[PDB]
């Protein structure tokens, strides 16, 4: 049900930035054309569409060479060890350790700003 | 086309490969059967492609055995070549059996796009001047 | 025991039980937009298609109709390459599992995956919050 | 002046001189002259000044003509004469390494596209010599194409790709992918060896490039082999471009794996069940595979034996390489086993007249096919086409011709070493396949009606003749090879028939004259021989109850098994010593990789050569009733005392186990007279 | 006692799901060694910002705080990296 | 109902796709009516050099289109032979199997104590900016 939230609350900015579109074209066609110049809208609507595509392609870009990083080690990958199990128990461990000794490097900043500001 | 077992009747760059010896064909009696089958052909000389008919025109919209992008094509080249619409539609299944360097269902597209239906139309102008040439 | 479990497990429930009723009216609401949004369209889609009987009169129109036409191209490229790559990517991990799921092994290492996530999640929002204590 | 008279001449001149000294030292002559063209005129001609139409391609045509005869020189290889580069490969290493490589490239790069351009702008209609400009530019692209196929043919093996491999397979990203161009001389109709050194390249490219083939031709993948397809099924078409079609498939199994999907185009259906259909799709290579192999269409148009090889060799690749998906869709074809298997009911001509070697390695093929479905398909789910075409093979008793054949083929190659018999490796085919289909013929013996005794011991005795033959020619590496193979053949037929062999005095003549061949060849070849032949030995008189008096030579029989434990004792105490001088070996327990060689033999095997020999020395010695024969041996070889010095330190070492207790056994044995 | 890991299993695509910035496509079920990777990958990122000099410190005091020793999980991590599980030897298999 | 979400959703998502190609299809043609006669600009040839550029690497061999084609050629090469490989059962002891349990709980419950602190501390510091 929580996996459903987060897929409903995406889906209504989604739908709520596409209305938005739209009334840039129902503004630009009630805009008489002595006027319709002065309304930039529609090309920041397309300026910013580039800007998503461009985004887009780096996002596939990144998961197709994940993909062929993911094919070209489980292709070399023919049985799972022991050693492989606990070699990834011990590395996901130390960067979990890591990872909880930057974050106090952090919070101990927040809670300073915190008892500075309220 | 290619799954309705009709004679296609040969291009004569296939006819004009088979007597260069350019081909595999090395039984005499099949050089023999296919020179009394084109005899005509040679003999009509260039007058074998001939004008727009009317006649012609009605048979190629009447056919069912065509798909209608092939024919509305064909009517296109027809007038392009000033060439009869029988022998245009002839001309195009010729071109898209030898020499259309894509695949059956990129003839779709190619039909869809105006740009590369002309772009298509100007490839079958020079087919056809190899095959008057031939 | 029993008693103050099953008490708890009806509260647990019932929360549940709010939470999708905020969700079917969240996904009904949406529908609603969606319906809106159509009936704004529907009037602009009709009165385009009158006013494309205009006829293009220089080359700037030719080459203006081409560009924004790549747009609509690439759009409908992108939006494709989408479910060309979740196709790829559902076929995968619905291959990389042999086929019992009771498994310990299988049970442990897609574990592992979900805490290196976590993990690349912490990595990526340490490196937000730690940019707002450098912004404030 | 833009104008070549002089260059004209000159490369006529060279190319002359080069193709005079087939056959003289004078080679090295000409080396500045052939380098002067390689490195100054062929990265530059085509940035010259022209003054007129069609010179700067004959430049081209003569430069590539001079490089097409210097690659192909033949090399009478004296292997013991100075350390000088010969003039082939200074030309090989400067096309391989330089600029030079890049302008064969260039030329291949102009695309038929270019050169169906020429022709059609040409105001002529050719005569079949004449040297029109686009006849000259498909002379040019044609000789660019034939000398990258013999650079590549004639580069050393190396662990690098040089420039010249590398700029064939690189993505010039504002440039023609150079794959794509190559594969579209599929679409050249007016010279028929264009387009077969294109795919002949192709064939090759995809053995030796980093990167997909398939990716490599991307929006045109489809297009291209919808051309290759068309190509292969026209009634025109040179059979020599549906050989090399076919073998550029067979490759793209072994090595191309989306490229061998897109060709062949398996349409999926949702069964039933839940599993998934496969069929024939409108576009598989498949469709064409089996109107080439169809007898009912052979009657009809004679199918040329070389073209039913490379349908066949593409066929066995398929079941070599596990191609499920479709042999499954094969297995489901109407006569398919009918069609497949027609050539082994056919008839060939003997050895000593000239049969066509295409019809060898084609039987030798389909045998191969019917191993490996009778291996993969465990005893059930086979087709029963197939069940009743083995029980055909059997009723006709294919299996006797077979094994006269593989026979007599092996006489005439022991008759025939010492010329330069031209079709050895189609007979070493042949050969192979027939072990392996015999191999499976006694554990399958019930699926391929291999069950009548009389059969079965002229199986025997053919491959025992079959084997002498080829081991009383101690001189040849070839023969040598051909029988421990088949010696490999001769001892599993031995062991799982060793009930219907019903005489033993057949076997042991031919064994100890297979014997004294395989102690007249080569020691470290032939040690994985002797073993095999003792190894027999034992199994033969294991067999029955024997005396001196039924041994054909016991007494040199057992001279030279004694003389050969004399070798193999003395090498095992040697390599015993080494490993009490080299102190502190290892325990390196990771090494997952395959066959390769020099690693070294510990000679304490069960199946070792002295290991063998000790337990037929054993067996040898249970037949000399009052020991008097062995003794007259033991009286020459000084045997008990070798054997005593090696258990001496192979005890004190806890080394040698199957040595030491195989000398125990045979000490055990001597002890009871 | 029979309950496995499915059940730890089933709060761990929480803690993914609950974290997931929802992509407008989905995430790959890497394995074992893209997993050993990736944490890798990642540590040499921390590393860079924090020392390790102060790590398994300043993580003991952070997660010490909500009841988790860092010393007896790396310990156990130690006799789980020490301990040789038994090999056995009997299955047969394979087509060739 | 959960499930029933699930479809709700995956419709309405491919209802906003229909929709958003609408308005694009409307946007696209009054833009080319409204600047019907004018020559082109320098915010319009901008935009063609980046479409241009983006319909390049769409179409490169090399890029998308060519790998995602050659990812479904080695799935199911990977498939096809995995199925054929012969499975090493590598039975782990009942006990290794307990203490692998409770590392991987304390390490989970650990890093749902981290995923609190990211969520708490992006709220905290949201109000200090305001």
């Amino acid at each position: 049900i929580q996996r459903n939230t987060l897929n409903i609350d995406k889906l209504k900015i989604e739908t709520a930035q596409e209305l938005k579109n739209a009334e840039i074209a129902l503004r630009t066609q009630k805009t008489p054309p002595g006027l319709q110049h002065e309304y930039a809208a529609p090309a920041d609507y397309f300026r910013i569409l580039v800007q998503q595509f461009e985004v887009q392609l780096q996002q596939y870009r990144q998961q197709i060479e994940e993909l062929e990083n993911h094919l070209a080690t489980q292709a070399n990958n023919s049985h799972i060890t022991p050693q492989d199990l606990s070699m990834a128990m011990q590395k996901i461990y130390q960067t979990f350790v890591a990872l909880a000794a930057q974050l106090q490097s952090i919070h101990e900043n927040v809670k300073v700003l915190k008892e500075q500001y309220l | 086309a290619a799954a309705a077992g009709g004679p296609c009747v040969r291009s004569s760059r296939e006819l004009w490969t088979i007597l260069l010896g350019r081909s595999a064909l090395r039984e005499l009696s099949q050089i023999e059967a296919e020179l009394n089958k084109h005899w005509r052909r040679l003999l009509e000389g260039l007058s074998y492609y001939k004008p727009p008919s009317p006649s012609s025109a009605e048979k190629v919209k009447a056919n069912k055995d065509v798909a209608s992008p092939l024919k509305e094509l064909g009517l296109r080249i027809s007038k392009f070549l000033g060439l009869d619409e029988e022998q245009s539609v002839q001309l195009l299944q010729c071109y898209l059996q030898e020499d259309y360097r894509g695949t059956r269902d990129s003839v779709k597209t190619v039909l869809q796009d105006e740009r590369q239906s002309q772009a298509l139309i100007l490839k079958i102008a020079d087919y056809y001047y190899e095959e008057r040439t031939c | 025991e029993n008693g103050e479990k099953i008490t708890s497990l009806h509260r647990e429930v019932e929360k549940v039980k709010l939470d999708q009723k905020r969700l079917d009216q969240e996904l009904d609401f949406i529908l609603s937009q969606q319906k809106e949004l159509e009936d704004l369209l529907s009037p602009l889609e009709e009165l385009v298609k009158e006013q494309s009987g205009t006829i293009y009169l220089q080359h700037a129109d030719e080459e203006r109709e081409k560009t924004y036409k790549l747009a609509e191209n690439i759009d409908a490229q992108l939006k494709r390459m989408a479910q060309d790559l979740k196709d790829i990517i559902e076929h995968l991990n619905t291959s990389g599992a042999p086929a019992d799921t009771s498994d310990p092994l299988q049970q442990i290492c897609k574990i592992l995956n979900a805490h290196m996530d976590s993990l690349q999640w912490i990595d990526q929002n340490s490196a937000l919050l730690q940019r707002k204590v450098e912004e404030v | 002046q833009g104008e070549y008279g002089v260059t004209i001449a000159f490369l006529r001149l060279i190319t002359t001189l080069v193709k005079g000294q087939l056959g003289s030292t004078q080679s090295q002559g000409l080396v500045p002259c052939v380098m002067f063209v390689l490195k100054e005129m062929l990265p530059s001609y085509h940035k010259w000044r022209y003054n007129s139409h069609g010179v700067r391609e004959q430049i081209g045509c003569l430069i590539l003509e001079l490089i097409h005869a210097i690659l192909n020189l033949c090399h009478e290889t004296d292997l013991h004469s100075s350390h000088t580069p010969s003039l082939q490969f200074l030309c090989i290493c400067s096309l391989a390494y330089t600029e030079a490589g890049q302008t064969v490239i260039n030329i291949m790069g102009i695309g038929v596209d270019t050169i169906d351009m020429v022709m059609a702008a040409q105001p002529r209609s050719d005569g079949a010599e004449g040297q029109g400009q686009g006849q000259l530019l498909i002379k040019t692209v044609k000789l660019a194409f034939s000398v990258t196929n013999n650079v590549i043919r004639l580069k050393p093996p190396s662990n690098v790709v040089s420039p010249l491999e590398q700029a064939l397979s690189q993505h010039g990203a504002h440039g023609n992918n150079l794959i794509a161009v190559l594969a579209k001389y599929i679409y050249h109709k007016h010279d028929p060896a264009l387009p077969r050194l294109a795919i002949q390249l192709l064939k090759r490219l995809a053995t030796v490039a980093p990167m997909s083939v398939y990716a490599c031709l991307g929006n045109d993948a489809a297009a291209i082999r919808d051309a290759f397809l068309t190509r292969l099924q026209s009634k025109i078409e040179d059979m020599r471009i549906k050989v090399m079609i076919l073998e550029f498939l067979t490759v793209a199994v072994e090595t191309q794996p989306g490229l061998i999907e897109l060709f062949l185009n398996l349409e999926v259906k949702d069964g039933s069940d839940g599993s998934k259909e496969f069929s024939l799709g409108m576009w598989s290579c498949l469709h064409a595979v089996l109107e080439l192999i169809d007898s009912q269409q052979q009657d009809r148009y004679w199918c040329p034996p070389l073209l039913h090889r490379a349908a066949i060799a593409f066929l066995h690749a398929l079941w070599q390489d596990r191609r499920d998906s479709a042999m499954l869709v094969l297995r489901t074809k109407p006569k398919f086993w009918e069609n497949l298997t027609s050539p082994l009911f056919g008839t060939l001509s003997p050895p000593s007249e000239t049969s066509e070697p295409s019809i060898l390695e084609t039987c030798a093929l389909i045998m191969k096919i019917i191993c490996l479905e009778i291996y993969y398909v465990v005893k059930g789910s086979l087709d029963q086409s197939l069940k009743d075409t083995l029980k055909k093979f059997s009723i006709e008793k294919r299996f006797a011709y077979w094994s006269g054949y593989v026979k007599s083929l092996a006489v005439h190659v022991a008759e025939t070493e010492g010329s330069s018999c031209t079709s050895l490796l189609e007979y070493q085919m042949l050969v192979s396949a027939w072990r392996m289909l015999l191999i499976i013929a006694t554990t399958h013996a019930d699926i391929m009606h291999l069950t009548d005794s009389v059969v079965r011991r002229q199986l025997f005795l053919d491959v025992l003749d079959g084997t002498k033959a080829l081991l009383l020619v101690p001189a040849s590496v070839n023969c040598l090879r051909l029988g421990s193979m088949k010696c490999t053949l001769l001892l599993i037929l031995l062991r799982q028939w060793k009930r219907e062999l019903g005489s033993v005095d057949e076997i042991l003549g031919p064994l100890t004259e297979i014997l004294e061949g395989v102690l007249q060849a080569d020691q470290q070849l032939m040690e994985k021989t002797k073993a095999k032949v003792f190894s027999a030995f034992i199994t033969v008189l294991q067999m029955k109850e024997m005396k001196v008096s039924d041994i054909p030579q016991y007494s040199q029989l057992v001279l030279n098994v004694c003389e050969t434990l004399q070798e193999e004792v003395i090498a095992l105490f040697d390599q015993t010593r080494h490993s009490l001088a080299l102190g502190s070996a290892t325990e390196d327990k990771d090494s997952m990789e395959t066959d390769d060689c020099s690693r070294s033999r510990h000679r304490d095997q069960r199946d070792g050569v002295c290991v063998l020999g000790l337990h037929l020395a054993k067996e040898l010695c249970e037949v000399d009733e009052d020991g008097d024969s062995w003794l007259q041996v033991t009286r020459r070889l000084p045997i008990l005392p070798t054997l005593l010095t090696t258990l001496e330190v192979s005890l004190r070492m806890k080394q040698n186990l199957h040595f030491t207790e195989a000398t125990l056994h045979l000490l055990l044995t001597l002890a009871r007279t | 006692d029979t309950e496995g890991f499915g059940e730890l299993l089933q709060q761990a695509e929480q803690l993914a799901a609950e974290t997931e910035g929802i992509s407008e496509l989905p995430h790959v079920e890497r394995n074992l060694q893209e997993i050993q990777q990736a944490g890798e990958r990642l540590r040499s990122r921390t590393l860079t910002r924090t020392s390790q000099e102060t790590a398994d410190v300043k993580a003991s005091v952070l997660l010490g705080s909500r009841g988790l020793d860092i010393s007896h999980i790396s310990q156990r991590l130690e006799s789980l990296s020490a301990a040789t599980t038994f090999e056995p030897l009997e299955p047969v298999k394979d087509t060739d | 109902n959960q499930t029933t979400s699930v479809a709700k959703i995956a419709q309405y998502k491919r209802k906003l796709m229909d929709l958003s190609h609408r308005t694009l299809q409307v946007l696209i043609k009054q833009e080319i009516q409204r600047k019907s006669g004018y020559a082109i600009q320098a915010d319009e040839e901008q935009l063609r050099v980046q479409l241009d550029t983006i319909q390049g690497e769409l179409n490169a061999p090399t890029q998308f289109k060519g790998r995602l084609n050659e990812l479904m050629s080695q799935i199911r090469m990977q498939n096809h032979f995995g199925a054929v490989r012969s499975e090493e059962r590598y039975y782990i002891d009942a006990d290794l199997l307990r203490e692998i349990k409770q590392h991987l709980k304390q390490q989970q419950e650990g890093l749902s104590h981290l995923i609190s602190i990211i969520k708490d501390d992006l709220e905290d510091i949201k109000l200090v900016e305001h």
